[PDB]
């Protein structure tokens, strides 16, 4: 990954967040 | 409970069941929860170790592809006699994601979105085909694209003193270059953009429904920098957008009927199924008719 | 009261059962080496044979005398069980039987559901024994002529000595029975001897004053711990 | 999400989302069937699993169908739900269908039953090629029959309804993204020119 | 030189063999859990399927071009293997092939016996592809049109790159080959794809000056490590 | 060898596997 720009929003896309929680949609019950 | 998932789940070996008070195939749909019955509870299973990845369905991968958002054509010539509706060697565009349906339908799967936008500009030219013209070769023109905030002043003509760009960002590029490219940050006054907005933009009752100016990225103003040549050309500009660094909230039912307008969610449907107002799926003769039934001979 | 049964690729759920019966307190098993006779390695198909099969349903009506089926004969033409039966000289298995019948809270009636070992039938008012076509009915089963004497000159009143359950329409809507291997020999030829007869007898007849409807009775049967010996060419009934 | 099982010429709007069942005079009868080809137009297409899958080209893993009974409290009955793996024609008789994967359902205090459609394939993935009869595409069939009969008293309605739902299990996977065939245009939309003026 | 093969209830003895061949140095096995795909518990019949079946014999004559059979197609109608094939969506197995041919010390001749993976046939002098009835011959097999180019425009001279043996009438009277599972997928549908083709080609023709006699060639095949998945109703070719 | 792409299939060709076993073709006998 190469980035020489000063502002952090200039960077390449981020594709490493594998965290999930289906239960907030599939099991929304007390 | 939140956890890290890099592959699809394994299957475990299972035996005969005959047990009183236990019924894993029965469920209570009225609660609003989805069925929790597992394959090992429904049938006898073998052990299977599963190596299928899940990365191509990540939200960053699903949304982060460059898509067409604007396409404009105009004549590059002497405009001294042209009518007032004409793009006289320049144009202005208000940036939106609603005009081309493949990007619109994908963004409308979510209620709120936060992203930075990578913009790419592609230009092409042709000689005007009037009966007085041969072909003559194609010029390597210079173009200027200036970014202007929502509702601010925009140039009135190709050679206005407004193009001096003293604090506005401008990009200058040639037709022989690779396409021009830059990133616009997440610019909303709120923590996310609203993809849908159930309200009115102003304190009086006469305002627009469903439009929220805080979600408008801005204006793009584009001109040819060269003076006109002795002969006319047609120039076409295409703009592409790629979202990046994405967060998304509250998924929604997909659009089924065709779009009518960029201003609203209005609908009409096809004249007959599929995608008609009274019928989304294509018909079959009866609930007992199998439509692609295999024939044995 | 609530039950789920799962065998092979098949499952049954019921919301109004009344426990279930294990005949003589036994459970099905494979033949151990200290009881074995035939020396060839046995075929044991597992999930291909050991699953529920459902027969034709029968209509419960005001004049019904009751119904019967013989095992293994009722299954000898069905699925991979029937194919293994036709290609082998010898067989052995247990069975799991599930009987189904439902009606409204305004209906009344009671069925005795009973499994009879070695139910050798008699004929009525003659010296001649029953013929092959009187006994070997296959998947259709038969009906009782004189259910009060079980078609054998004994009696219905004492039939509760055999493995049984009731369906009483105010109480329950299904009956379940588990049957072990029940024979004088460790294996048998499946085309000429039946180990078990299932019998269904309406002791209290169906009745209501609400809207009339067709009330069927349905039988599902699963073989358990199937084994086959003496492989050859296919032979039918 | 809800299946559109009643996709027939006479059913209008919300009527397409339910199947009506009634008492019968004859035993062992077929009620309905469902095609399982989750890329093609059919009862599964306009669902959360169908819509998201049509942005991709290959798929794998198990599905669940769940049915809810919506008759009166006094109504009773039993049904058999069957899944048949591919190889030939859809079964038309209960004694043929019960040889496949199946569940027998009793109506009662629990309103609903689940049928698992297990992943059974030679290849790791199935393929959204434009051919329903390909060995890389066809999934087989779902069919429903009477196990007993629908039985109701005189003051209940004589006809009762089923709602069918579908979802994927957590063994499910998708790959090779593409433009969706569920949307398109031949022209610019209304007010699209006003963005340039 | 001397060999005995024993599988299920079947045995073969030969007094004039020439070793035996294992294709690519492999041996048949069941599908392990780290290579599996289908989630249902598999049917594994053991001694009911894994045994020798013998096909029709063919006559070796002065004009013969050679013979071929496709697997599993040649066995899809035979015994308990054919019944399991017709009731299941998916299958997997290896094979053991034994080819038999004898003649006097005054005869001469040589057969190439070869197992070809994915033998996709070509037609001669046309643009049109072979039809279903050109390919799917069943237990009868077929004959070569142009054995010198293997009916595919390659050549017979290089066919020794595949698993093979020879029968040379002065040396030996049988050939034996063991075949593993050979496919891009862990299981397959047995009615539309063939993994292996057996081919028998007379490279040196049969000859003698002694008394004339009919000289047959005979093929025996045993499936090994059979598995079946996706149980349903019976479906045929 | 230079590679700045994220997906491993984007890389240059691999020409370092010198492992052989001719005997599976030349000696397929017990």
């Amino acid at each position: 990954q190469i980035n020489f720009y000063k502002d952090s929003y200039a960077a390449s896309a981020s594709k490493q967040d594998f965290s999930q929680d289906p239960s907030k949609f599939t099991e929304p019950v007390v | 409970i939140e956890s890290i998932i890099k592959t699809a789940t394994d299957t475990v070996k299972s035996e005969i069941n005959a047990e009183l008070g236990v019924v894993p195939s029965l469920n209570a749909v009225e609660t609003g929860a989805t069925s929790n019955t597992e394959p090992e509870e429904a049938i006898q299973t073998r052990t299977v170790i599963n190596q299928h990845g899940v990365s191509e369905t990540l939200v960053e991968n699903f949304l982060s592809r460059a898509a067409l958002v604007s396409k404009r054509s105009f004549e590059y010539k002497d405009h001294t006699s042209s009518a007032a509706q004409t793009d006289k060697n320049f144009f202005k565009w208000t940036i939106n994601t609603r005009s081309f349906v493949q990007l619109r339908r994908k963004l409308e799967l979510f209620t709120y979105l936060r992203f930075d936008a990578e913009i790419t500009i592609l230009t092409t030219v042709a000689v005007n085909g009037s009966s007085n013209n041969t072909y003559v070769g194609l010029p390597d023109l210079t173009l200027q694209a200036m970014f202007v905030p929502t509702g601010a002043l925009t140039p009135e003509k190709q050679d206005s003193f407004h193009w001096q760009s003293g604090s506005n960002a401008s990009v200058f590029f040639k037709i022989s270059d690779p396409p021009a490219r830059m990133t616009i940050p997440f610019m909303c006054i709120n923590s996310a953009y609203s993809v849908f907005y159930d309200g009115f933009a102003g304190f009086e009752k006469s305002g627009l429904y469903g439009i929220n100016p805080a979600d408008t990225i801005g204006n793009l103003c584009v001109r040819i920098v060269n003076e006109h040549q002795p002969v006319g050309f047609t120039v076409t500009v295409r703009v592409y957008m790629k979202p990046k660094h994405i967060k998304a909230w509250a998924p929604r039912p997909p659009r089924t009927l065709p779009y009518m307008s960029i201003a609203n969610a209005n609908y009409k449907g096809k004249g007959r199924a599929p995608n008609a107002l009274n019928a989304i799926i294509g018909n079959r003769d009866s609930v007992k008719t199998m439509p692609h039934n295999i024939v044995t001979t | 009261r609530v039950l789920q049964l799962k065998l092979g690729n098949s499952a049954i759920v019921t919301q109004e059962a009344a426990n279930y019966c294990c005949a003589y307190g036994e459970w099905p098993n494979y033949l151990p080496d200290h009881e074995a006779v035939a020396i060839d390695k046995p075929t044991q198909p597992e999930t291909a044979t050991d699953r529920f099969y459902t027969l034709r349903s029968v209509k419960w009506e005001a004049g019904s005398t009751g119904w019967w089926w013989k095992l293994p004969d009722a299954l000898n033409n069905i699925g991979m069980f029937g194919q293994n039966v036709q290609h082998h000289y010898l067989y052995r298995s247990g069975f799991l039987i599930h009987v189904q019948c439902n009606a409204t809270k305004f209906h009344q009636g009671a069925l005795l559901v009973v499994a009879i070992p070695e139910h050798q039938r008699g004929a009525h008012n003659t010296n001649t024994s029953p013929g092959f076509d009187d006994i070997m009915k296959g998947e259709e089963g038969g009906t009782f002529n004189h259910p009060y004497v079980l078609d054998d000159g004994t009696s219905l009143a004492c039939a509760t000595i055999f493995p049984h359950q009731w369906i009483n329409l105010r109480t329950n809507n299904s009956a379940t029975i588990v049957l072990p291997w029940m024979n004088a020999a460790p294996m048998d030829f499946p085309l000429r001897h039946n180990q078990w007869t299932l019998a269904i007898i309406p002791v209290v007849p169906l009745g209501t004053r609400t809207m009339s409807s067709m009330v069927p009775i349905t039988v599902s049967i699963a073989p358990m711990c199937c084994e086959f010996n003496g492989l050859r060419h296919a032979i039918t009934q | 999400s809800m299946m559109e099982i009643n996709n027939t010429e006479s059913a209008v709007g919300m009527e397409r989302l339910k199947v009506d069942i009634s008492a019968l005079t004859d035993v062992d009868q077929l009620l309905f069937n469902i095609p399982l080809d989750i890329q093609l137009d059919g009862p599964l297409r306009n669902t959360l699993v169908g819509n998201i899958s049509r942005y991709y080209t290959h798929w794998s893993g198990s599905l669940e169908m769940t049915f809810m009974f919506c008759g009166s409290f006094m109504a009773t009955g039993k049904l058999i739900l069957c899944y048949t793996p591919p190889g030939g024609s859809c079964p038309t008789t209960r004694e043929t269908a019960m040889l496949g994967t199946h569940v027998v359902w009793d109506f009662g205090l629990q309103s609903s039953v689940t049928l698992i459609i297990p992943w059974i394939s030679g290849s790791h993935y199935r393929m959204f090629n434009n051919d329903a009869k390909s060995t890389n595409a066809n999934v087989g069939y779902v069919t429903c029959f009477m196990q007993t009969n629908l039985i109701v008293p005189s003051e209940s309605s004589d006809t009762c309804s089923l709602i069918g739902f579908i979802a994927a299990k957590d063994d499910f996977s998708l790959r090779l993204m593409r433009d969706s065939p569920d949307i398109g245009q031949l022209d610019h939309l209304h007010a699209a020119e006003a963005a340039y003026q």
